[PDB]
RNA sequence: AAACAUCUCAGUAUCGGGAGGAACAGAAAACGCAAUGUGAUGUCGUUAGUAACCGCGAGUGAACGCGAUACAGCCCAAACC
RNA sequence: ACUCGUACGGUCACUGAAUCCUGCCCAGUGCAGGUAUCUGAACACCUCGUACAAGAGGACGAAGGACCUGUCAACGGCGGG
RNA sequence: GCUUUACUGCAGGCUGUCGCUGAGGACUCUCACUCCGGGAGGAGGACACCGAUAGCCGGGCA
């Protein structure tokens, strides 16, 4: 047949790239020495093209102007502090090590220094539950319990912009604005729609899988369409 | 009595046994570094490159050389084919690794020709050669008797057209007799079957 | 049908009539040293094998005795055309 | 609107030019390759042996 | 191959790289008319559709030797300096 | 490539605004999990065979399968008497 | 051209094995190698990646 959709997508052709040109900054936690002696203050707070949620612009006491991954409750002119002694507020940055148990925080390293991996979107938080000396024990969004080094930086609060998704968006035509700013080819065709030349659910004098969905782990790529190595479907049982 | 050369060699029988193990187990970190093509100011392994015709002179060139290792990076066919030219991951090339490290070496260095190669070892996802090109218009070359003939204009180019002595291995021209058929004089008079 | 073991029949070697014993003919093992064998290895790689790619054929409903005829005096055994049986039980 | 005729109206752009190497109307101005000889392309001229008869 | 998959078409068409006036090969870890014999290498004639291969099908297919052409044999590495 | 993205994400699919609802079936097929025992290749190992090798057999046994379980807004099914 | 539990194969995925690969049926270590870090250094570690091969799945493709 003909390749899928899934499989034109790899090429990284421009309908499937993300308007990269167009996107503000990476949302990275500063770099510092040590002795957190490194403060800014909030000069802005502006839109992030990339996740639909505010950034707020820091002047740094070194001359380094930078966006940085706003929580909620930041406003212009609030003192920002990143580093080891960093204050326990809303808005600073320091090592996980550092933060009290119980603290809702985000933008959370993976391996300490990278910048910030995890809680990043609208309205999100990982939660610092357990401390040590070798492991930091932090609650992902996802609910999953993630041991990290606790040399890995985080910023106290959650992430601004909550409730976004609360909101219908009621017509296509919205979800096509928010749509352009994403490395996504939108809106959707059924694979039951298509040609069985086009997809492995294509065909047939009326619409439906001629197959089960579920498919197998190893399936190549072409092939792996539908329910992906599903442990279960449906909602009953 | 044995030249201290023999002992170089002798050390490279078995470059995984001996003080030669700890050297080539230093070395490679530094290598597995380096570029594809770099130029050395002394070979590895002296006794081999004399023995192949190297001398310390003007005019006198060794390169390392590393490649990729395992078979062949094959791209599967796009049109038709019967399950016979349908194969695709065990196919190998059918030049040796030496040989492509000697033609990246001379392209490389566009001047100079390629006189022999060989083995300084490999890893387990690359293997290394050291090159020994010549300068066919350096004067400290056209007058040496042992040289000079690699500066003859049918002599450029040699290893792409498989003139080495890697080169001629690899086209099946050791044997004198059984076996060669259709090799000697060359693959290509011979329809390509050998 | 039934069989018997042993009987009179003439021996093709002692070149006269002497009591023989029947026995079906048991299978020998292979050794994989043949030449066909070494042509299977050698002919088979990448893709179809041609002839070596093909597998197991069927069966007749029924099969031709497949016996061995011993001589008990001399010890030697000749063979005989078989004819179709069902089923073939020896008596004794 | 048809792919003949009525399409054919809105043909302006300029692509194959002069070529500057071997004076073809082949250079193609946008991707600045000529599709005769290939410069722009490769310092070798454009040849192939399909441009004739095998035996020839 | 009266289908077709091994095989065939064929190492052909076509593609990448490179030399010359011609290329390539070439002074035996050869041959093995087994010898008290030949003596670098191309090529031509033959050996021969022979040996060998092969759904042992269709088809594929040498070599040694012999008769010719032309003939030509040398240089390193190391030992010792 | 997605991605200056990080689960309020984005990938893969089905249905197709709101409203009231969405029953029964896990035997077959699919996916996933488990698995005492069974089955399960190669290398290494052991016995036989070979002054060696081919080869025959053995022991061990991964995924997978047998077997068990979960799952239908998973493929689908919901009859005759 | 298309389909599939047609025939035969091919990509691809999972899995074992050998090489990369080191020291003291379960284990410790660091020195290759990998990742994070501007750097110091940190995390991991003879595994993983990669080469080879074996078994399973394999209309994604021929
Ligand atoms: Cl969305
Ligand atoms: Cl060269
Ligand atoms: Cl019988
Ligand atoms: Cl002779
Ligand atoms: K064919
Ligand atoms: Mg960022
Ligand atoms: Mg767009
Ligand atoms: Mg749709
Ligand atoms: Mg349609
Ligand atoms: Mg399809
Ligand atoms: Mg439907
Ligand atoms: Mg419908
Ligand atoms: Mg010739
Ligand atoms: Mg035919
Ligand atoms: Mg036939
Ligand atoms: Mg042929
Ligand atoms: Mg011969
Ligand atoms: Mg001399
Ligand atoms: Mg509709
Ligand atoms: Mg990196
Ligand atoms: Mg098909
Ligand atoms: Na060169
Ligand atoms: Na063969
Ligand atoms: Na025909
Ligand atoms: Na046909
Ligand atoms: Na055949
Ligand atoms: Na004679
Ligand atoms: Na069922
Ligand atoms: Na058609
Ligand atoms: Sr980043
Ligand atoms: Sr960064
Ligand atoms: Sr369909
Ligand atoms: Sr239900
Ligand atoms: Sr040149
Ligand atoms: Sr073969
Ligand atoms: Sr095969
Ligand atoms: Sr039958
Ligand atoms: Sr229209
Ligand atoms: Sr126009
Ligand atoms: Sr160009
Ligand atoms: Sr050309
Ligand atoms: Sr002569
Ligand atoms: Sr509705
Ligand atoms: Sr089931």
């Amino acid at each position: 047949g003909r390749r899928i959709q899934g499989q034109r997508r790899g090429r990284g052709t421009s309908t499937f790239r993300a308007p990269s040109h167009r996107y503000k900054a990476d949302l990275e936690h500063r770099k510092v020495e040590d002795g957190d002696v490194i403060a800014g203050t909030v000069v802005d707070i502006e839109h992030d093209p990339a996740r639909s949620a505010p950034v707020a612009a820091v002047e740094f006491e070194d001359g380094d102007r930078r966006l940085i991954l706003a929580p909620e409750g930041v406003g212009v002119g609030d003192e920002l502090q990143v580093g080891v002694s960093a204050e326990i507020a809303p808005g600073n940055t320091l090592p996980l090590a550092e933060i009290p148990e119980g603290v809702p925080v985000c933008n959370v390293e993976s391996s300490p220094g990278d910048g910030g991996k995890f809680a990043r979107a609208s309205g999100v938080n990982a939660q610092l539950l357990t401390h040590d000396r070798n492991v930091a024990v932090v609650k992902l969004p996802s609910g999953e319990m993630k041991r990290l080094d606790p040399q890995c930086r985080a910023t106290i609060g959650v992430v601004a912009g909550g409730g976004r998704t609360d909101k219908p968006f009621v017509k296509a035509g919205n979800k096509h604005h928010k749509m352009k700013a994403r490395g996504t080819k939108w809106p959707n065709v059924r694979g039951v729609a298509m040609n069985a030349v086009d997809h492995p659910f294509g065909g047939g004098g009326r619409q439906h899988p001629g197959k089960p969905k579920s498919i197998s782990r190893n399936a190549p790529p072409g092939r792996k369409v539908g329910d992906i190595a599903s442990k279960r479907t449906g909602r009953g049982g | 009595a044995r030249s201290a050369y023999s002992y170089i060699r002798d050390a490279w029988e078995n470059p995984g046994d001996g003080q030669l193990a700890e050297l080539q187990w230093q070395r490679q970190q530094e290598w597995r570094n380096e570029g594809a093509v770099e130029r050395i100011e002394r070979p590895t392994r002296l006794d081999k490159a004399r023995s192949q015709g190297y001398k310390a002179k003007q005019g006198v060139i060794v390169a390392r050389v590393s490649v990729r290792k395992g078979s062949a990076r094959k791209r599967r066919h796009k049109a038709g084919r019967r399950s016979k030219r349908q194969g695709v991951t065990r196919i190998t090339r059918r030049k040796d690794i030496q040989r492509v490290a000697e033609e990246r070496a001379s392209r490389t260095f566009p001047n100079l020709r390629v006189l022999n190669s060989y083995s300084v070892g490999q890893d387990g996802r690359q293997k290394w050669h050291e090159v020994i090109l010549i300068d066919p218009n350096h004067p400290a070359i056209q007058n040496d008797d042992d040289l000079s003939w690699i500066c003859a204009d049918d002599q450029a180019d040699r290893v792409f057209r498989g003139l080495t002595g890697a080169g001629r291995r690899n086209r099946g021209l050791s044997g004198k007799g059984k076996g060669s058929e259709k090799t000697r004089p060359s693959l290509r008079s011979n329809g390509g079957k050998a | 049908m039934q069989m018997p073991r042993r009987f009179n029949t003439y021996c093709p070697h002692c070149n006269e009539h002497q009591e023989h014993e029947v026995e079906k003919v048991r299978s020998g093992r292979q050794t994989g040293m043949k030449w066909i064998d070494r042509q299977r290895e050698r002919n088979s790689g990448i893709g179809n094998d041609g002839k070596f790619s093909k597998v197991p054929g069927g069966d007749k409903p029924t099969k031709k005795t497949d016996l061995k005829y011993r001589c008990g005096e001399c010890g030697k055994a000749h063979l005989r055309e078989g004819w179709r049986a069902g089923r073939l039980e020896f008596q004794e | 609107t048809g792919a003949g005729t009525p399409s054919q109206g809105k043909k302006n752009t300029t692509t194959h030019t002069k070529c500057r190497r071997c004076g073809e109307k082949s250079y193609h101005t946008k991707k600045k390759v000529c599709s005769s000889c290939g410069f722009g392309k490769s310092a070798k001229r454009r040849d192939y042996e399909w441009q004739s008869k095998a035996g020839e």
